[PDB]
């Protein structure tokens, strides 16, 4: 039903800042889950994918970072960590999920800002 | 019970060493689909099992005769499988007033897709990518490959062929095991220096009951005589000393 | 009083190869005791199920019967050219004896 | 769980002579003072009957040896304790004493004893862990340091505990305890009593009745066990576990034909049997 | 194997006018018979029994009009007089047979109109 | 390499009651995995078509997809006051997926 993500804030860059996403309602389990990115003015660009009913993990390699990706499924609980920071990632992220032709899971997180600069 | 799971993970209870109310099942008359198999169900009153499987779930007020041993259709295709050699009875009735609320139900779920029929009586919790055509998806969802999974869409705003069944489906066996569930079986008041046929615990003699002061040890049931004779028996549901004569 | 029936839909307009469900619904629970007929407007009522699961000769397994208490279903399965026209379910679990209003299956 | 202490210890098993000793009830009939003859397994009298240690102080200091065998069922068995602290709770009986096959676990955990026919998984060194709590200030019994799985369980029972004790009698009792188990056509049958003994150890010349307490559907063959325990944990001494001294008395069953006296008030006594000379 | 009836036609109300159905192939005897009624553009609607095994006589209490109905065995016919009409009854007869999870003996006639009008 | 997107145009200010047509095309032939999107600017993005021929709870038929292989429609009809919005198409058919750059509809 719900989704809550970890706090953003100002990082400098080349740093690594673990992404937090906890699920409510159903389960992050039976499903995958994604993030996405927007830009101030920018469109919603994808950036990477959770299946978590094997194990896969799918990055853009249009930003192709090393957000490494990963599950705590037993809190419903999703963890990305921005690897290789630069500043144009300085955005707010969304916890996303794709409606298959199959379902209807389309939830979307709150939204919180990752800031890449020097400058807090 | 009140909630039942979905069909792709339906709950099953194994029960055994109590006693059945089959009486109630057939008082009921509130429910809308009620069949049952092996011999007639005025019959299965007492005519009793070693280990039931009782397994419950909800699936659509159309697709309901698809539940049937040996028929096809997506719950008895990919959901939940009827064995090819089948004993027990199928319950099934409506629960819209619960089930199906406004606002949209989609709690409910069901298979839509495996790459083969079901086995029987075994579901299907693995929730991953089936992959249609020959590219692979490898876990995530893509092209040629679906999600396996779907809802229903329950509202009272549905027609009564689309509402919901919380049907429950009673299983039967007979084993080396003994008839650990069996149903129960009614009494006759009791008669003092009476010839008179009786039962006891199936216990069966003819004699002239009494009021008997030969004191028996707990856990006991029969007395008896030199000759092997059943002389004297405890009535079950009171206990007390009866002579036979 | 009565058993009322209640057959749904009381028409549906179909097309080739379907498979239709034409559904008779029961104010009481009647054990099987429901049947299905063939009339094209004019004919004599041609039974198709009897005790509600149980074919007949004649008609192969494109009808198909199931349900008990009082949900009973029509299974019309690959929906023939011959197949359109107006049928009907039947009680016959006391008395008065009352029949379905009809569905007629008819050509898109 | 699964922590496991298998501390081997060397030595031949102390036998022992059941002078008369168990007897039971074959029937729930009420007999009085008659001379009644069945042909059933019993243990026979004067038998060899191994007095077996579960933990075992040798003293020099401590020196606590735990050699509870796992034991073959065989015909049937029989059982006795003393053990005015309690230390044994219930037994493992089993086909392979893992999954693949049932399993018979008696469990008399205070107060309620559930008895348990399920499908576990038993470890190597099982028996009952207890503890402290220190929620409510009460000792609880930790049951997975027996067996890690639980699941696919076929029976399922619970009743008044078998095991009981008086005490307050500083000896002078030990609370001798009986039980034996015979498993067969689908009826595995509990048979109990409980009894006063002075003797430093062994068994006196009375006899014993035991009724049976409940008769089970089983279905499931026993070719071995063990017995269970109860431990505890110390804190710092110059862990703890192996509470107490533990014994017991184990023999396996064989067909004999006793001829059975009955008392006035149904009371066996005398039994003897047919074959022992 | 074969039904015939008596000769619908034009009838006063308040009249009464017998039907006669005879069979052929296998006897009347042995089993029962019915009657229905089929209005244009309406629903078959049952009418009444016939129990000739034992002797008993049950009728609609929706058309409640003693339309009575009794044998003739030995002719393998059966005889149903219409009584008490009203113009509503206008419609087409059928003898019937309903297979009662037993026998497959539904066996339909062909059909009379019993009209119900002063207006021949 | 990767698969574009073509969302024409890529904004449209509009008016009461109009019947909008929002273009996304593809550059490849994608069967019909293609969505939809409202999002207020600072909003989650709500979806509104799903596999670009199905409609959503909640959303009315003032919105209406259709298309498939590489043409597909955003049917927007009776243009309502809370539709004005920053809107978005969606692919699913490989992995890398893409969105929309969007398309504002906006009150003129
Ligand atoms: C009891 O013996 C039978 C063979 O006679 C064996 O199949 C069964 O597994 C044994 N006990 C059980 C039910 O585990």
């Amino acid at each position: 039903q719900q989704l809550v993500e970890s706090g953003g804030g100002v990082v400098q860059p080349g740093r690594s800042l673990r992404l937090s996403c906890a699920a409510s309602g159903f389960t992050f389990s039976s499903y995958a889950m994604h993030w996405v990115r927007q830009a101030p003015g920018k469109g919603l660009e994808w950036v990477a994918v959770i299946s978590y009913d094997g194990s896969n993990k799918y990055y853009a390699d249009s930003v192709k970072g090393r957000f490494t990706i990963s599950r705590d499924n037993s809190k419903n609980t999703l963890y990305l960590q921005m690897n290789s920071l630069r500043a144009e990632d300085t955005a707010v992220y969304y916890c996303a999920r794709h409606a298959t032709l199959m379902n209807n899971k389309d939830i979307w997180g709150q939204g919180t800002l990752v800031t890449v600069s020097s400058a807090s | 019970a009140t909630r039942f799971a979905s069909v792709y993970a339906w709950n099953r209870k194994r029960i055994s060493n109590c006693v059945a109310d089959y009486s109630v099942l057939y008082n009921s008359a509130s429910f809308s689909t009620f069949k049952c198999y092996g011999v007639s169900p005025t019959k299965l009153n007492d005519l009793c099992f070693t280990n039931v499987y009782a397994d419950s779930f909800v699936i659509r007020g159309d697709e309901v005769r698809q539940i049937a041993p040996g028929q096809t259709g997506k719950i008895a295709d990919y959901n939940y499988k009827l064995p090819d050699d089948f004993t027990g009875c199928v319950i099934a009735w409506n629960s819209n007033n619960l089930d199906s609320k406004v606002g949209g139900n989609y709690n409910y779920l069901y298979r839509l897709f495996r790459k083969s029929n079901l086995k029987p009586f075994e579901r299907d919790i693995s929730t991953e990518i089936y992959q249609a055509g020959s590219t692979p998806c490898n876990g995530v969802e893509g092209f040629n490959c679906y999600f396996p999974l779907q809802s229903y869409g329950f509202q009272p705003t549905n027609g009564v062929g689309y509402q919901p069944y919380r049907v429950v489906v009673l299983s039967f066996e007979l084993l080396h095991a003994p008839a650990t569930v069996c149903g129960p079986k009614k009494s006759t008041n009791l008669v003092k220096n009476k010839c008179v046929n009786f039962n006891f615990n199936g216990l069966t003699g003819t004699g002239v009951l009494t009021e008997s002061n030969k004191k028996f040890l707990p856990f006991q049931q029969f007395g008896r005589d030199i000759a092997d004779t059943t002389d004297a028996v405890r009535d079950p549901q009171t206990l007390e000393i009866l002579d036979i004569t | 009083g009565d058993i009322q029936l209640t057959q749904s839909p009381s028409s549906l307009s179909a097309s080739v190869g379907d498979r239709v469900t034409i559904t008779c619904r029961a104010s009481q629970s009647i054990s099987s005791y429901l049947n299905w007929y063939q009339q094209k407007p004019g004919k004599a009522p041609k039974l198709l199920i009897y005790a509600a699961s149980s074919l007949q000769s004649g008609v192969p397994s494109r009808f198909s019967g199931s349900g008990s208490g009082t949900d009973f279903t029509l299974t019309i399965s690959s929906l023939q050219p011959e197949d359109f026209a107006t049928y009907y379910c039947q009680q016959s679990y006391s008395t008065p004896r009352t029949f379905g209003q009809g569905t007629k299956v008819e050509i898109k | 769980q699964c922590v496991n202490l298998t501390t081997r210890t060397q030595l031949p098993p102390a036998y022992t002579n059941s002078f008369t000793r168990g007897v039971y009830y074959p029937d729930k009939v009420f007999r009085s003072s008659v001379l009644h003859s069945t042909q059933d397994l019993f243990l026979p009298f004067f038998s060899n009957v191994t007095w077996f240690h579960a933990i075992h102080v040798s003293g020099t200091n401590g020196t606590k040896r735990f050699d509870n065998p796992v034991l073959p069922f065989n015909d049937g068995v029989y059982f006795a304790s003393t053990e005015k602290s309690n230390i044994i709770r219930g037994w493992i009986f089993g086909t392979t004493l893992d999954s693949k096959t049932q399993s018979l676990l008696i469990v008399n955990n205070a107060t309620n004893v559930v008895i348990k026919v399920c499908e576990f998984q038993f470890c190597n060194d099982p028996f009952l862990g207890v503890y402290y709590h220190k929620n409510n200030k009460s000792w609880m019994e930790s049951e997975f340091r027996v067996y890690s799985s639980a699941n696919n369980c076929t029976f399922e029972y619970v009743s008044q505990p078998f095991l009981m004790d008086l005490e307050g009698k500083q000896g002078n009792f030990k609370n001798l305890r009986e039980f034996v188990f015979k498993n067969i056509d689908g009826y595995f049958k509990i048979y109990s009593k409980h009894t006063p003994i002075n003797l430093v150890r062994d068994l006196p010349q009375g006899f014993s009745a035991l009724e049976p307490l409940v008769d089970l559907p089983i279905g499931i063959n026993i070719t071995r066990f063990q017995t269970l325990l109860a431990l505890h944990r110390s804190y710092l001494t110059p862990s703890g576990w192996t509470a107490g001294a533990a014994a017991y008395y184990v023999g396996y069953l064989q067909p004999r034909t006793f001829l059975l006296k009955y008392n006035e008030n149904g009371t066996i006594t005398d039994a003897v049997d047919c074959a022992l000379d």
